[PDB]
């Protein structure tokens, strides 16, 4: 087992289409808005739940790949380890729990206070412009309980936003995966999670996300060789040519890379 | 700061012999810098309830570390936050008084409670009551939307002291500072003012009143007009009032959606149906406008102004007008459908909307008022004459304006004729 | 002036015929009940193919009449009309929603051009 | 001549108070403890001990209010060998009634600061070790955009873009003013069993100038 | 009743003539529409209706076949069927201690409502019996041109009330959407039938009430629906071959060269299906 020997860069373009891709539990569940820009948003643990969801049903529960911080999707039915004094334990839960080893950790522990950073880090996701979420008022045929029974129908709403196209930012520490073991494997697995993301985590709320281009930027050096900034002003995210008023398709935005400086490498797993 | 200012509000109403209350490892307290100063394990609880945080549990507190995701460095319990015990107890003892409702420094604003103080005796602490929610009042009121100083109204009142807002919002038994101004009365008295010159709209009747409150304002973005279903992050932002900054982005949007969503509703047995642009939602819109997009919008309806998304609002209200003319009694008029989509999209709805005009016009001529048949054509012709074509789209700033111009411009036909 | 003489397109241009069939209505047959807007507005937006025709019956009818008494402007609506119609190839069979409401721009446009002294 | 100008900016940032830790609330201004933690992201080694001479303030303090579904608890040392003596998992389900905590957080937007800093020896470093050689390291790897980790401004979800800054500091939004914030948090003397220390944060001119945290007279 | 073992995703493409697919509450009843574009929307639970529908008449209630939101039934007495079943008793507002049994009550939820079964639920209310996700969730129906929504004024020959209005006729008005063309868009998730049980027994009978869903709906309001084309694509293996979006890309419906004007007719489109990945495999001849 070797950690992966190279910083990283990502960009990742999700949209939405007629859902909620991330409710706001201080608006009334309404789709969070930038209130300095109104641009939609979408917190970084949102994209890292729904990531530990596609790695627990992809591996389901494989020697290397268990997911510690669980979200009752769990299944009890095998599991294995690999049978490796904090240090121990924590090389332990590292290389063999997959988010462990990925996002990092912390532990009720003394000696290192629990600190366990992992390598991977990402950023709020928000939207290239503003959103506009619109409400939808729905009804029920039954009522719940007998008291309001006693004509019998309750109304509802559901926010949704029409489209929107939205940037998530990351960054993997080589160094830090050095600490950690997080491998070339776990790399591989980590894209594929970010390119298969939301095909499992559909529901009546979410409508239909899906992730249009991943830009990957793999640095010579262990450390990197470019300002993670300037890499990612190399994405330029633009309207078609042709399409005028509000965005409803990902047809209607024209994304290009840049060319990166010498010691970087882009690829485009999307 | 925050918790020090409360300290120093306790330091000061402590010192008089009313109107307040006396009453009482080591480490660096962090609210007066002490060093070697016995810290408190456990603060004594803030009031929830009636007189305290509205929507709190009863024993809330603002210090707590009760699970272990919240505790760092290996401290135990409110250790996390060194405060010597006599410190705590005094803003403690600060917060419950100001909570309390008997004395006049006290509002709530949707989900939060708002508590405010200066930093010595002052007129101000009793004033701002006012201004934050609008019942001599008045007078201050214009004069500061007016820019004139409030010593003007009572010299008594030094503009240089500095004044402390304070908004907590309640969780389990835990409270959260939604937000935290601190100026000089001076100062937040002139950004008051501007925020409601901004707000200014010629009212739409006579019992409305012209300071509308922020409650009544936000009460206007909600789902039902019922303080629940008022966003939080929304009324916190709406901080741009005493701050002078940008209104949130969001308020136009959910302002917007707002008028999208409801409709005429007699079901409150108010004999005018309800109006969807009411003065409230006017008012927030012209405000976001001349904030926000820096835009010019008048108090009242300007002929002059020939903007195509403001022609477009004109021309609705007159198309709407017609309607009701036509229709005495309607049950539902197009302001209750097709407001929504003729300001988003008036390409594709206004050929509609003419052709009914069209209908509702001939009747008119037909029926006695034989000639308001032929003002309203004239109406829509002087109007129309301004435009070249009916946008495919229209942005939420444009839509801002079909607003405002509809709320003009029904509002000089109410009784025109 | 707001109207564009220039524009021609087909839906401001039948707008501007419509425009001036209604003004030459009005004056050959002062006080009628009902102008030819409020008869076949409808129909003229929905099917301009087939009721065009009709309407230009009827406004030659009107200008005839117009043309008997030194009230005859009937020469100025007649050349507006051949004018308008200069620029139209074919009547279209149907429009869509914003080129009905260009229809009704361009008829408004030049209904207010008639109006002036 | 000496020490070090390092800018860093973001669209968001949390420097939580520590007395309103659960609810996040932010400093008006990143504490010193911040720029140690964003310096020693970029370099840092054993040897070498960073401490922090002024942060200037370049944008106006803007606030802002984000709520967030967080954990309750830190997950349970395990035992290995217990954990397969039977075939069972091991998770924290967060979804799992109390396990599920909402957390506001006032927190900073659109910030700008620039950090001047210098390296100190400490006792661990060796005969070869010199400040010089540390100091030029760090100014290669800012200027070439280089880390250890990408930096971030107080929570590790608000990633700060730096740059090495070769000259003159720019003007500040608050550079005729003079602003009181009160006492603020220094750092942690992990020394003394990881004891806070704070100091009364004065804002002239936007700029910051805390005492050297090493000091005996701000230490216990 | 084993769970189905491979994942699909499936187009619907269905009319309207002269009807009102699904009525706004807030735009009087007015067709629902995107109001920045004007295209025609209709809600996924307004589909899902329909589907529980066909589902209660086709079974007629039959055992392992009922459905959770009936038209009159009280959540909270269906909720205490399962814990009685399962011989529990409620706490106030909170599932069985014993894990075991919260499964239980769950699982007797899912084993015999079908609608439980294949949409999940939200049951959290007093008598607390859990949640559910379901297999199989549906997106927003989208016309895929905009729709004119023309607005029909009536009137009845008589009167409600005790009243003298009559002067002129009680007045009511219907809305209606003259033609629209709308695509629907559906997933299964095998992961989650395994949770539920969703079995292929289910997954045919859903099939059918997909293809047969509008033909029992008829009513004075909706006008004329159908179901036009019905396009599966089925994975082969448990987890998808290919994204979503990409084979919802490969059915691409535009308007018939030879038509023109407003479209009035499904003749007016027409509708090409393009290759599946090497994965996947369409059964489009549903």
């Amino acid at each position: 087992m070797t950690a992966i020997a190279n910083r990283y860069e990502f960009v990742l373009l999700f949209d939405v289409e007629n859902g909620n891709p991330n409710g706001d539990p201080d608006a009334g569940n309404m789709p969070r808005i930038d209130p300095e820009t109104g641009h939609g948003l979408v917190t970084d643990v949102c994209l890292k739940r729904k990531i530990r969801n596609h790695v627990a049903l992809t591996k389901e529960g494989a020697e290397r790949f268990n997911i510690y911080i669980q979200e009752k999707a769990i299944l009890n039915e095998t599991h294995e380890r690999a049978y490796t004094d904090a240090k121990r334990v924590t090389d332990w839960m590292c290389t063999n729990f997959y988010d462990i080893r990925t996002f990092g950790a912390v532990m009720t522990t003394e000696v290192n206070c629990g600190q366990v950073r992992g390598p991977v880090q990402m950023a709020f996701a928000r939207s290239v412009e503003p959103v506009v979420p619109q409400e939808v008022s729905i009804t029920r045929m039954a009522v719940t309980t007998k008291a309001e029974a006693e004509d019998n129908r309750t109304m509802g709403r559901k926010h949704i936003v029409p489209y929107g196209l939205y940037v998530a930012h990351g960054f993997i520490s080589a160094p830090l995966a050095e600490k950690t073991g997080f491998s070339d494997e776990d790399l591989t697995l980590f894209w594929d999670a970010l390119v298969n993301m939301f095909e499992h985590d559909r529901s009546a709320a979410r409508g239909l996300m899906s992730s249009r281009k991943l830009i990957v930027f793999k640095h010579q050096n262990r450390l990197g060789n470019a300002p993670a900034h300037k890499l990612f002003d190399l994405v330029k995210v633009s309207r078609a040519e042709g399409s005028s008023g509000p965005a409803r398709s990902f047809a209607d935005y024209a994304v290009t890379v840049g060319q990166a400086p010498e010691g970087v490498e882009v690829k485009e797993m999307l | 700061m925050i918790l020090q200012a409360l300290h120093g509000y306790y330091q000061r109403m402590s010192a008089d012999p009313d109107a307040g209350m006396p009453p009482y490892l080591c480490g660096q307290c962090l609210i007066t810098g002490e060093r070697q100063k016995p810290i408190a394990q456990l603060h004594p609880s803030i009031k929830g309830g009636r007189d305290g945080v509205r929507g709190a549990q009863a024993v809330a507190s603002i210090v707590s570390f009760n699970n272990t995701a919240f505790e760092s460095y290996g401290k135990e319990q409110s250790i996390n936050a060194p405060v010597s015990q006599e410190a705590a107890f005094s803003y403690v003892t600060a917060l419950n008084y100001l909570l309390n409702p008997s004395n006049r420094q006290k509002v709530t604003i949707a989900d939060a409670t708002v508590v405010f103080w200066a930093e010595r005796s002052s007129p101000a602490e009793d004033i701002f009551a006012g201004m934050f929610d609008p019942p001599r009042m008045h007078d201050l009121l214009v004069a500061i939307r007016s820019g004139k100083r409030a010593t003007d109204i009572m010299p008594d009142m030094d503009e240089s002291v500095r004044f402390h807002v304070l908004g907590l919002s309640p969780n389990a038994a835990r409270l959260s500072v939604r937000f935290w101004e601190v100026d000089t009365v001076g100062h937040m008295l002139d950004k008051v003012g501007r925020h409601y010159r901004e707000l200014e709209i010629i009212p739409q009747f006579n019992n409305e009143q012209e300071f509308p409150s922020l409650s009544t304002l936000l009460r206007q973005t909600a789902v039902l007009n019922k303080t629940e279903n008022i966003s939080p992050v929304l009324a916190g932002g709406l901080r741009a009032m005493l701050t002078g900054g940008p209104y949130p982005q969001s308020l136009l949007p959910a302002v917007l959606g707002r008028i999208r969503a409801e409709h005429a509703r007699p079901e409150d047995k108010s004999r005018y149906r309800l109006e969807v642009v009411t003065y409230y939602r006017a008012a927030l819109i012209k405000a976001y406008l001349i904030r926000n997009r820096k835009l010019e919008v008048p108090v009242s309806l300007d002929p002059a102004r020939t903007d195509r998304p403001y022609l477009l609002g004109r021309l609705f209200a007159v198309l709407e007008k017609a309607q009701e003319d036509a229709v005495p009694g309607a049950n539902a008029t197009i302001k209750d459908r097709y407001l929504a989509s003729a300001s988003a999209n008036p390409g594709q709805v206004f050929h509609m909307l003419l052709k009914n005009a069209s209908n509702h016009t001939a009747k008119l001529r037909k029926d006695p008022e034989r000639k308001s048949a032929i003002h309203y054509e004239i109406m829509m012709q002087e109007i129309i004459d301004n435009i070249s074509d009916f946008p495919v789209t229209m942005s939420s700033d444009e839509q801002g304006l079909f607003m405002i111009g509809y709320y003009h411009q029904r509002k000089a036909l109410f009784t025109k004729k | 002036v707001s109207l564009d003489p220039a524009r021609t397109d087909r839906p401001y241009l039948l707008g501007r015929l419509f425009a001036v069939l209604e003004k030459a209505q009005e004056d050959a047959v002062p006080g009628a009940n009902a102008t030819i807007k409020d008869r076949y507005l409808a129909s003229a937006s929905a099917n301009p193919g087939q009721v065009f025709h009709m309407l230009l019956k009827n406004a030659s009818n009107h200008t005839a009449k117009l043309r008997k008494d030194p009230e005859r402007k009937a020469i100025h609506y007649e050349i507006m009309m051949q004018e308008i119609i200069d620029n139209i190839s074919d009547f279209p069979v149907t429009m869509s929603s914003d080129e009905q409401g260009l229809f009704m721009i361009g008829y408004y446009h030049q209904r207010k051009a008639l109006f002036t002294k | 001549t000496y020490g070090i100008r390092l800018r860093v900016w973001g669209d968001y940032a949390c420097f939580t108070r520590p007395e309103m830790k659960v609810e996040r609330v932010s400093y008006d201004v990143m504490p010193p403890s911040a720029a140690r933690g964003i310096l020693e992201a970029i370099h840092w080694k054993p040897a070498i001990r960073w401490i922090v001479d002024r942060i200037h303030v370049l944008r106006p303090i803007v606030f802002d209010n984000v709520r967030r579904n967080e954990v309750s608890s830190k997950i349970p040392k395990p035992n290995p060998a217990t954990a397969m003596r039977d075939r069972k998992p091991l998770y924290f389900l967060v979804d799992d009634g109390s396990n599920r905590q909402q957390r506001a957080a006032t927190l900073l937007r659109n910030v700008d600061y620039v950090i001047e800093a210098h390296f100190e020896l400490t006792d661990k470093a060796g005969a070869e070790d010199n400040a010089g050689k540390h100091l030029d390291i760090f100014r290669r790897r800012a200027r070439a955009g280089q880390s250890f980790q990408q930096p971030c401004l107080g929570c590790r979800e608000f990633p700060a873009s730096f740059e090495l800054l070769e000259g003159d500091v720019p003007l500040s939004c608050y550079a005729g003013e003079k602003r009181d914030l009160g006492y603020m948090l220094l750092d942690i003397d992990f020394e003394r069993d990881m004891t806070p220390l704070f100091f009364k944060a004065v804002m002239e001119d936007g700029v910051i100038t805390p005492p050297s945290r090493t000091s005996p007279e701000v230490r216990a």
